[PDB]
């Protein structure tokens, strides 16, 4: 789809992103490698301290589980070894949620992983990998595919999928799936077209978030 | 986690401060520019103040308003920090002292204030009102958090509109912005916080006991001199030359009519950022009707 | 029936607008629970300050190398008010304590100690934030603690045009009030605190009445520490 | 020079000798050599040297890269430092200095700045400076004022001499700088005015990453200095 | 409270030992003396004031409120305000549980005596504040919540018995004279029982009783509680017997030491 | 002998030599305690009216132990700070195997009798036992008065009648206990110096005597009469006129004690 | 609590002899476990006890093992957080003087009680003996030393807990109840002690 | 070579626990790499309506389960709640769902875990999205007390204010010995099914003037009515993992329902199913931290949720 995003808005992090998708919109921002707590140190490689912060009201449960999915596509995308001993504050701030709070949020979890994955790209932390993630949903009685879709589509929709996808060599192999966060009702005939066509739409979101990398880091450095 | 300053760094900005220079430019006098941006929602604005930046989200849900106060709708601020604005700052502790502190100079300047008009917030008398909520987010931090919290609250409630409703009996239908355009909030003064930061190029001695006072006062420190300052005092106005109020709790002892001084010097600022506030709202309101003509 | 502020210039209790109300104060009333003790009745305020140390801390990394560490723990009795069953209000008077006389006590000359301040309000009713500063400035005297000089506190409330020293809880509620905390006999101030609207023009007014009533209160209280020394000297001879 | 992202096919053939530098990781389980950093692959010619020039805020120590500290504790045998905010601490010998002996120990004290050199880096262990030459500037950076830049900002200060950040300085005051490739720069003047036109004129040049405005830049500071 | 196990073992043989010594050379029903203040609270129906000779301080504080005794179950309601520890603290909930059961108004205290009219009674709120202890205060409590109720005075009634609320008389009030029980704390030292454990007597003793005590007779609660953790040790069943035999001859001096008003 | 308070204006004339309790801002000198002016040579100081034991080198203390550390211990005195007391300063009953095993000696909670043996920078004290007379306190009972009523003395270990001795620490911390044959040779074998058993003959009227001890002690601190040697033993010979030691206890025995013992010093 | 999801603030709560079966070792995160089901004509009660211990506590020079007793009101929240921790109180005193903590220094023992099941076909009174049968049996299992086998009975609100064939007792318990019911209650309780201490024993060796 | 006892290589590194037992063929926790732990159930234990007659007036709980699988031990109680309404297909705005509490105890007493509070999260989201609880279904069908006769009250139901019926779920885990979820949200199933609603009514002024000095819901002590939630909705949990085998200790293998130290901490490739018997998928939650999940194992662990679901429902009539 359509997706405009910035990089390096912030002063005072290693790393920051700005990522809107339609009417979501999500600002990252990524410190590390820092000294870790006490209670936080691995000894092997690096700790993740990852915080979500809801668009109103303070942060709920509904954050945690938010931060609990973002670490689950963040993890294997982070080269932790690195850094052993060491500590990374990935933090996102929901500036517009572009869903009803109320009933969804996978339009929420897949901003917060392009912003934390532009975040970590613009802090310089080594990534084993690129990443990309759509929000999928099956509308009601058309029963039609709808890659990326609209809040109010959401409120008809019978099942909402989040799909981020590993991408590697340009953006055109698939190394994994980070994460897939399906609910509602569906079969395993409606599955894998959303899986295949899923796939489509996160390659093309790679090629355009690898665009909007280049235009941002390129004027930094010298050629 | 601490931000260590360099012993060489302390005294270069303290002597510079003796010799009339601030790192950014800024006169001792001199207010960092306010920027503000309104969202496509109303109730989003993000304030800029040279590097620091926060966010504000107005939002109001229907609810009871208490026996106590049965006229009244109910109006509540959250200013929790996070690791985004810097480090420097734990994970949502609501009971730090500097976050203690600076969440109550909000409260006291927006909400004990009574610039939400909370009457009109009341729906029926007995049950049924508005319940607004004004959500800080501070996104960087260069010091003058609570300046920068206070514009942002007061740009949301103003640029903010709740939706029309219409009420039978004990029926309460809250009518969507696509069937009814929403009606704004009712303001009754408009505070603006001022944040003197105090150095002493002396000793504590000339302080207790000095004739002369040499003690430095400079307005919205950066977060170099914020945190070099010796001593801080926030005063809020509104044009209606009200103090709103002060606070000035321990630190540096400050002469009583240095800190006089400071709450006339604040005016002129909260005349220049109260119709900047406004007029950036107007240019705002412009813009959404001359879409609703090409709409 | 009672007035606020009668057209003849008295208040509820019968005072003129520049009386204080029954300030009495005690040192050493608690020997065999801290260092330091103070008894505060301002009107009918009642408060324990009690302090303990400098002393050495309990957890080593808690600890300054450099200074010793002052806390100040306020607790308001159940039964100080008409009882209430139900914080982020209590926390921000005592971290406003703590930054009052972290630049009055010297803190440089007692390092790797701890200073803890132990309050208990028995009875309140206005004016209490000035009343805390003043117990605690006796109690931390009576400790032995170096300090560079006596911190008062005061409150004052405009009635119009008139300020009414030393307010009442019922003063408080009708009318906005300053509450200072006066460095000794100096004007400089260690603590104001203007907690509601004060017309910009009315407010210097405020604090010169303020100011001179908390100079009161410093000889009132110098007066009762003064008398305690003389009257323990005269004792052991 | 091409500009890569991570997890792309890394162009180099494993048939020729190749000595991997900062952006480069090669796999312990697979064997193979991937890019692990978003930015431009350089690569030498004649022994072929591969790197990858990314942007980055917060200093990793490595080996052999001069960096400012400053001193945050005193321990029994070495000092605390700290290269950057946040960032976990380094050790610093009383041995690394200059005529060393077991019966004078540095006069250093907290909250000084030190300009030293990178010795060992291990990434299990605390890093460590000294204020000694290995092949034989480091010391006590008595007053002036810190600076924070940015990692590539730093790098290109100190090895290309075709940064004109230096010459258009010089050109209008004579002053010291201390260039740390920890994003820590250094300036002292004779006095105050130009201490400060330096800080300024370094903020804004290292906002811009354009080389072509820091003529423009220094014009305009020093002339509202005056 | 640290002692040295030198300390310790010196004191265990004198308490043990027979005749019990006790480190102050008190009799095992002696009590240690104390200092009682009441009426200093104005803004309170009644107040206590009570030290202890080791320098334990605790303030108590009366007040009332008139409520429906058809819904108002618990008429009588006591909050512990221990300084320096947590409101959630074992010892606080402990005895905040414990001395809301010695008086409860249909047990312990006389619930008839709060009775205004046939619709209305006072609700009374004893509201108890520790500012120093060094052993287990339920004992100091109690000797401080009986001397406030003693000082109590309420509002005296005008309306009718029969029933609007109850209306009171502006001026003239009325004295509380309701029957306020007494907790006693003993400590067990091998075959000697003491009354009013000092500190380091309870840092040695085997185990420990609180007994209640109202209207002349051995009332409950009635627990056996471990005065410290180090040297807790059964005891024979003859000993809790001794116990209660000790309380009921000599609280009888407690009452009239502490009802000399 | 002035009486200030703090803040108040001590002198003008700044060639003075600034003590303790004060501060200053070119010729004024202040004070920063509520105490009594000290004028000694050329130094001005105040001497507050309260304030902990502040330890000076050659003090006879007693203290608890407070923690085992690497080395050291750090002892609770009764002061602002713990004081040390290294290793290197006690009579072990050195061998690198002790330096782990130090909780074999004194333990957390142990008592100790010591001296004064230096003061840091801060002003905490060093601590050493070097000596016979230094060591682990037992065979008796602790308590303390304020440090202000134990006047500093050329001895502060009596022995006194009834087979008990005192060991009258300068910080105010007390130790009865019986008269051991170590404390008579006090006029004009012992391997474990650190054992934490008592003599196991310690009978009934020497118990009975410790207690009898302690409350006069207890009852002149109450007075707030000076503890010397004099008058712990003229108190104990006045307090025979009570048959039980518990009488000692209330508040007009007490008082009684006290003034019977001030009165007989104005006739002596 | 924003670490809960409690629904909406503005919604209101709804208002409107004894035979034994032991087990032990059940549960697999602790260092021992215990069931304690009783069934009466007039009472059902079913609980469960986990002790975790001895832990080494970080830095503790303590010569002794420090007990701590948790009474929790797993799911069935009948009895107010007041008495629970009285209890709980109550059950450490008991325990800190038949555990043989001069074993375990340095360290600590924390024991759980669950209470899973209180029909009465106030009331904490009668449930006291049924924690002290689970948690000596989920001690034993532990492999925790004790010095004997506490068990206890409850009369008329009376609760006396017995060591040593009711020799002697470690634990007094009394609310409400009659007077001079003392002589009559010790009886009545040591016969309770001997049927739960029988069954407790037959239980840790079959 | 050097080879450790399995009570150390387990305590020494799990990761290879795991692969040691996987090279033999077998799992850490004794069972084959599609088999399940064996469930047993006791519906309603815990419930104020478990006897039909004797209903316990004391007892709040409206349903109830105890759930064993395995070691572990989870019980199940659901509480109630009213709610006064001031507001205004099988679309997601029309359903409710309930409240959870979730307490995993362990050896650690404190806050709720990061674990607890997910779990919460996750059993309140996922009956909310299975569309199992429609809103229609907790509105309540409240009725009028009035004073028959002279003295007793009569409660008179139909065969004005509006509530709605609220539903807390307090879950409690013991004997925790691998990844939870899946158990709570299976007791939660069987809980839900035994909740009955209890009967609310009112009797037949706050703003009125009083003169110097001088009405809510509530429910029924007997009467109770069926909780109405869509049968066919109903979902039951199974969790899978994909270990990639380890050439040492290129080839994967699907492991059905995880426990032990060993296999949680090991397996970082899971997929966690809720199936509704019969019907549709409700929920699946893919993770690819660990070995590549290819379409084989997403079609595998498919068919393993559909049998396991029409077990969960059937083997309890
Ligand atoms: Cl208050
Ligand atoms: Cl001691
Ligand atoms: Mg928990």
């Amino acid at each position: 789809m359509s997706v405009q995003a910035e990089i390096g808005i912030l002063d005072h992090v290693d790393g920051s992103s700005e990522f809107v998708s339609q009417d979501t919109k999500v600002i990252c921002s990524v410190t590390g490698p820092i000294e870790p707590k006490a209670r936080q140190e691995l000894p092997t490689q690096l700790a993740l301290e990852i915080i979500v912060r809801p668009a109103k009201g303070v942060a709920t449960t509904r954050e945690k589980v938010l931060e609990d999915k973002l670490r689950a596509v963040l993890t294997p995308l982070i080269t932790r070894h690195c850094y052993p001993r060491q500590l990374c504050q990935i933090t996102c701030q929901i500036l517009e949620s572009g869903e009803d709070e109320a009933e969804f949020s996978l339009r929420e979890l897949s901003c917060c992983i392009n912003a934390a994955f532009l975040a970590l790209v613009d802090a310089g932390i080594a990534l084993n990998s690129m990443c990309a993630s759509i929000p999928i949903a099956i509308i009601k009685d058309t029963s039609d595919i709808i890659v990326d879709p609209t809040a109010e589509q959401l409120k008809i929709s019978l099942s909402v999928h989040t799909l981020a996808l590993e991408f590697v060599n340009g953006g055109k192999v698939v190394k994994n799936v980070l994460l897939l966060d399906s609910n509602g009702d569906f079969n395993e005939d409606q599955l894998f077209s959303l899986l295949e066509l899923g796939e489509q739409k996160c390659q093309e979101l790679v090629t355009n978030i690898r665009r909007i990398i280049q235009d941002n880091i390129s004027p930094r450095l010298v050629v | 986690k601490d931000i260590e300053i360099s012993a060489s760094e302390s005294k270069f900005i303290l002597e510079a401060l003796r010799q009339n220079y601030r790192l950014d430019g800024r006169s001792f006098d001199q207010f960092r520019d306010v920027e503000i941006t309104f969202g496509k929602e109303f109730g989003d604005v993000s304030v800029k103040m040279g590097n620091t930046k926060v966010h504000c989200r107005i939002s109001c849900q229907i609810a009871q308003p208490y026996e106590d106060r049965p006229f009244e709708g109910l109006f509540v601020i959250s200013t929790e920090i996070s690791p985004m604005a810097g480090s420097q700052f734990e994970n949502g502790n609501i009971t730090g002292e500097d976050e203690v502190l600076c969440s109550r100079i909000i409260e006291k300047s927006v909400r004990r204030s009574g610039a939400l008009d909370v009457e009109g917030l009341c729906i029926v008398a007995g049950s049924k009102c508005w319940a607004v909520r004004a959500d800080v987010h501070f996104l960087d931090c260069d010091g003058g958090f609570i300046d920068a919290s206070c514009i942002a609250v007061m740009a949301g409630l103003m640029h903010f509109k709740k939706p029309d409703i219409t009420v039978h009996g004990e029926q309460i239908i809250v009518h969507p912005v696509n069937e009814r355009e929403p009606v704004p909030l009712g303001i009754l003064h408009i505070p603006i916080c001022v944040t003197f930061s105090f150095f002493n190029p002396q000793d504590t001695e000339e302080n207790i006991k000095g004739e002369t006072n040499s003690e430095i006062s400079i307005i919205d420190a950066t977060l170099k001199e914020e945190l070099l300052r010796d001593g801080v005092l926030t005063v809020t106005l509104n044009k209606n030359r009200e103090v709103v109020q002060v606070s000035k709790a321990g630190g540096l002892p400050m002469d009583a009519l240095t800190l006089m001084k400071c709450c006339h010097e604040a005016y002129s600022i909260i005349e220049k950022i109260t119709d900047q506030i406004l007029q950036l709202l107007k240019e705002d309101s412009e813009k959404r009707n001359k879409y609703a003509a090409m709409l | 029936r009672l007035e606020i502020y009668s057209p003849e210039g008295l208040r509820l209790d019968g005072r003129r607008w520049n009386e204080l109300r029954r300030f009495e104060s005690s040192i050493n009333t608690h020997p065999h629970a801290a260092d330091g003790s103070s008894y505060m009745e301002q009107g009918n305020n009642k408060i324990i300050t009690l302090v303990k140390g400098p002393k050495e801390p309990r957890l080593k990394s808690q600890m300054d190398t450099s200074k010793a560490l002052l806390n100040v723990s306020v607790n308001i009795t159940k039964f100080s008010k008409e009882r209430s069953k139900s914080e982020r209000r209590v926390l921000e008077i005592q971290t406003s304590l703590v930054r009052m006389f972290e630049k009055n006590v010297m803190l440089n000359i007692y390092p790797r100690t701890v200073i803890d301040i132990e309050i208990h309000v028995l009875e309140q009713d206005g004016g209490i934030m000035g009343s805390l500063i003043n117990g605690i400035t006796l109690a931390l005297i009576d400790a032995g603690i170096s300090m560079f000089d006596y911190i008062s506190g005061i409150s004052v409330g405009l009635y119009d045009t008139t300020p009414l020293l030393d307010t009442n809880s019922l003063e408080e509620n009708a009318m906005s009030t300053v509450t200072l905390g006066v460095v000794g006999k100096s004007e400089k101030l260690s603590l104001l605190l203007v907690e509601d609207k004060i017309p910009l023009d009315r407010l210097e007014n405020v604090l010169a009445i303020g100011i001179a009533g908390a100079h009161r209160v410093r000889d009132l209280m110098d007066e009762e520490l003064r008398k305690h020394a003389q009257k323990r000297v005269s004792n052991a001879s | 020079s091409t500009f890569i992202f991570p997890g792309d096919s890394f162009p180099v053939d494993p048939t020729t000798p190749v000595k991997l530098g900062p952006g480069i990781y090669c796999d312990p389980n697979t064997q193979e050599i991937r890019p692990v950093n978003t930015g431009v692959l350089h690569v030498s010619a004649k022994v072929q040297t591969a790197y990858i020039d990314y942007s980055s805020k917060r200093y990793i120590p490595s080996v052999n890269d001069f960096v400012i500290g400053v001193i945050i504790g005193t321990f029994s045998d070495s000092y605390k430092v700290s290269l950057q905010n946040f960032s976990s601490s380094v050790s610093l010998s009383y041995m690394a200095f200059p005529n060393a002996s077991k019966k004078n120990r540095p006069t250093l004290q907290v909250g000084d700045l030190v300009y030293a050199r990178v010795c060992t880096a291990e990434k299990e262990l605390e890093a460590e400076i000294e204020c000694f030459d290995s092949t034989t500037g480091f010391g006590i950076l008595e007053d002036g004022m810190i600076i924070d830049v940015n990692l590539n900002f730093a790098r290109q200060l100190l090895f290309n001499n075709d940064f004109p950040l230096l010459k258009v300085l010089a050109a209008h005051t004579k002053f010291e700088v201390a260039i740390g490739l920890n994003g820590k720069i250094w300036v002292k003047c004779e006095e105050l005015s130009n201490t400060l036109a330096c800080y300024r004129t370094i903020m804004e040049c290292c906002q811009k990453n354009d080389t072509a405005a820091f003529k423009d830049i220094a014009k305009r500071q020093f002339k509202e200095i005056l | 409270m640290s002692l040295s196990v030198a300390e310790k073992s010196y004191l265990y043989d004198s308490l043990a030992s027979t005749p019990s010594i006790r480190p102050d050379g008190r009799l095992p029903h002696q009590f240690r003396p104390i200092e009682i203040f009441t009426d200093f609270l104005p803004s309170s129906n009644g107040s206590s004031r009570i030290i202890a000779s080791d320098g334990s301080e605790c303030i108590v504080s009366i007040k009332s409120k008139v409520v429906d005794h058809h819904v108002e179950n618990e008429l009588l309601q006591v909050d512990v305000d221990i300084a320096g520890q947590r409101d959630d603290a074992l010892v606080v909930e402990t005895i905040t549980s414990l001395l809301n059961k010695v008086l409860k108004s249909g047990s312990g205290v006389d619930s008839s005596k709060l009775q205004l009219t046939k619709k209305y009674s006072f609700k009374i709120f004893v509201d108890v504040l520790v500012i120093s202890s060094h052993s287990h205060p339920i004992s100091l409590i109690s000797f401080a919540i009986y001397s406030a109720l003693n000082s109590t005075y309420l509002p005296k009634l005008i309306s009718a018995f029969d029933d609007e609320l109850p209306t009171f008389h502006d001026y003239d009030m009325v004295k509380l004279d309701i029957n306020p029980p007494l907790v006693f704390i003993l400590a067990v030292v091998g075959n000697n029982m003491l009354l009013d454990p000092a500190a380091n007597e309870s840092e040695v003793a085997n185990n420990g009783l609180i007994i209640s005590w109202s209207n002349g007779k051995i009332t409950s609660p009635i627990r056996s509680v471990a005065l410290n953790d180090s040297n807790v040790k059964s005891f024979k069943p003859h000993l809790l017997k001794q116990g209660l035999a000790m309380v009921e001859k000599y609280a009888p001096d407690v009452v009239r030491s502490l009802e000399n008003l | 002998s002035q009486i200030v308070t703090p803040g108040e204006l001590v002198t003008d004339d700044p060639i003075w030599m600034r003590g303790h309790g004060t501060y200053f801002l070119d010729n004024m000198t202040y004070s920063s305690v509520a105490g009594t002016v000290s004028r000694v040579n050329r130094l001005l100081s105040v001497i507050p009216l309260k304030g902990r034991y502040a330890p000076e080198t050659g003090d006879h203390v007693v203290g608890r132990i407070a923690e085992v550390g690497n080395k050291r211990w750090k002892v609770d005195i009764g002061g602002k700070q713990h004081a040390v007391l290294m290793l290197g300063s006690v009579n072990l009953p050195k061998s690198e195997s002790d330096e782990l095993q130090m909780r074999s000696f004194l333990k957390e909670g142990d008592l100790l009798n010591a001296e004064v043996q230096s003061l840091f920078q801060d002003g905490s004290a060093s601590l050493h036992t070097r000596s016979l007379k230094y060591g682990k306190l037992r065979n008796g009972m602790f308590c303390q008065v304020p440090s202000s009523l134990i006047v500093r003395a050329k001895n502060h270990t009596h022995n006194l009648p009834g087979n008990i001795t005192v060991v009258l620490g300068v910080n105010g911390y007390i130790w009865l206990r019986k008269t051991s044959q170590m404390d008579l040779a006090r006029d004009t074998s012992s391997w474990q110096i650190y054992s934490d058993e008592n003599d196991p003959s310690i009978s009934n009227n020497i118990r009975q005597a410790i207690c009898r001890y302690a409350n006069v002690i207890k009852a002149l601190a109450f007075c707030e009469i000076g503890i010397t040697q004099q008058r712990i033993v003229s108190a104990y010979e006045a307090s025979m006129v009570y048959s039980n030691v518990g009488e000692l206890i209330e508040k007009n025995v007490m008082e009684s004690i006290g003034s019977d013992i001030l009165t007989a010093e104005k006739m002596r | 609590d924003r670490r809960r999801l409690l629904g909406p603030a503005a919604a209101k709560p709804m208002a409107f002899e004894q035979e034994l079966s032991l087990h032990t070792g059940f549960i697999e995160n602790c260092n021992g476990s215990a069931l304690v089901e009783a069934r009466s004509l007039g009472h059902q009660t079913s609980l469960i006890t986990a002790v975790y211990g001895p832990r080494s506590i970080r830095g503790s020079f303590t010569s002794q093992g420090t007990i701590s007793i948790q009474l929790k009101n797993g799911l069935l929240e009948k009895y107010n957080t007041n008495e629970l921790k009285e209890v709980s109180s109550f059950l450490m005193g008991i325990f800190n003087s038949v555990v043989n903590l001069s074993r375990y220094p340095k360290s600590g023992i924390d024991i759980f009680v669950y209470l899973t099941y209180d029909k009465d076909l106030s009331q904490i009174s009668s449930l006291i003996p049924h924690c002290i049968t689970s948690i000596t049996l989920a001690l034993a299992d532990a492999g925790i030393e004790l010095v004997d086998m506490a068990g206890a009975g409850e009369a008329n609100g009376t609760v006396v807990s017995f060591i040593k064939n009711g020799e002697e007792i470690v634990g007094f318990w009394k609310d409400d109840g009659d007077d001079e019911d003392l002589l009559e209650c010790l009886d009545r309780c040591k016969e309770q002690y001997n049927r739960y201490r029988d069954l407790m024993i037959s239980c840790l060796m079959n | 070579p050097i080879t450790f006892p399995p009570e150390v290589l387990a305590r020494i590194s799990p990761e290879l626990s795991l692969q040691r037992h996987l090279s033999l063929g077998i799992r850490p926790c004794l069972r084959k790499y599609e088999e399940f732990r064996d469930v047993a159930i006791e519906n309603n234990t815990l419930s104020r309506y478990a006897d039909a007659g004797n209903i316990d007036t004391k007892n709040n709980i409206l349903g109830s389960n105890v759930l064993k699988s395995g070691k572990t031990i989870v019980i199940t109680s659901i509480t109630g709640g009213i709610i006064e309404e001031t507001s205004a297909e099988d679309i997601i705005a029309n359903y409710a769902s309930v409240y959870p509490v979730v307490e995993v105890e362990r050896g650690r007493v404190g806050a709720c875990t990061d674990e607890e509070m997910t779990i919460s999260q996750k059993l309140h989201d996922s009956i909310l999205h299975s569309r199992i609880l429609p809103k229609k279904a907790l509105k309540v069908k409240a009725g009028v007390r009035s004073a028959n006769e002279d003295g007793t009250f009569s409660v008179l139901y139909p065969d004005k204010r509006k509530w709605s019926y609220v539903l807390y779920a307090k879950i409690v885990v013991l004997s925790r010995t691998g990844p939870v979820f899946d158990l709570c949200w299976n007791s939660l199933m069987y809980a839900l099914q035994s909740v009955k609603l209890p009967r609310a009514f009112i009797d037949e002024l706050r703003m009125t003037i009083r003169t110097r000095g001088r009405y809510e819901i509530i429910c029924d002590q007997t009467k109770s009515v069926p909780l109405m939630i869509n049968a066919k909705n109903i979902a039951f949990a199974s969790n899978y993992g994909i270990v990639e085998l380890d050439p040492e200790c290129l080839n994967t293998v699907l492991i059905a329902d995880l426990d032990t130290e060993a296999e949680e901490t090991s397996i970082h490739s899971t997929i966690s199913i809720l199936a509704a018997p019969s019907g549709n998928y409700k929920q699946l939650t893919l993770m690819g931290g660990g070995a590549k999940i290819t379409p084989e194992m997403i079609k595998r662990s498919l068919l393993l949720s559909r049998v396991r679901a029409d077990d969960l429902s059937t083997r309890f009539n």
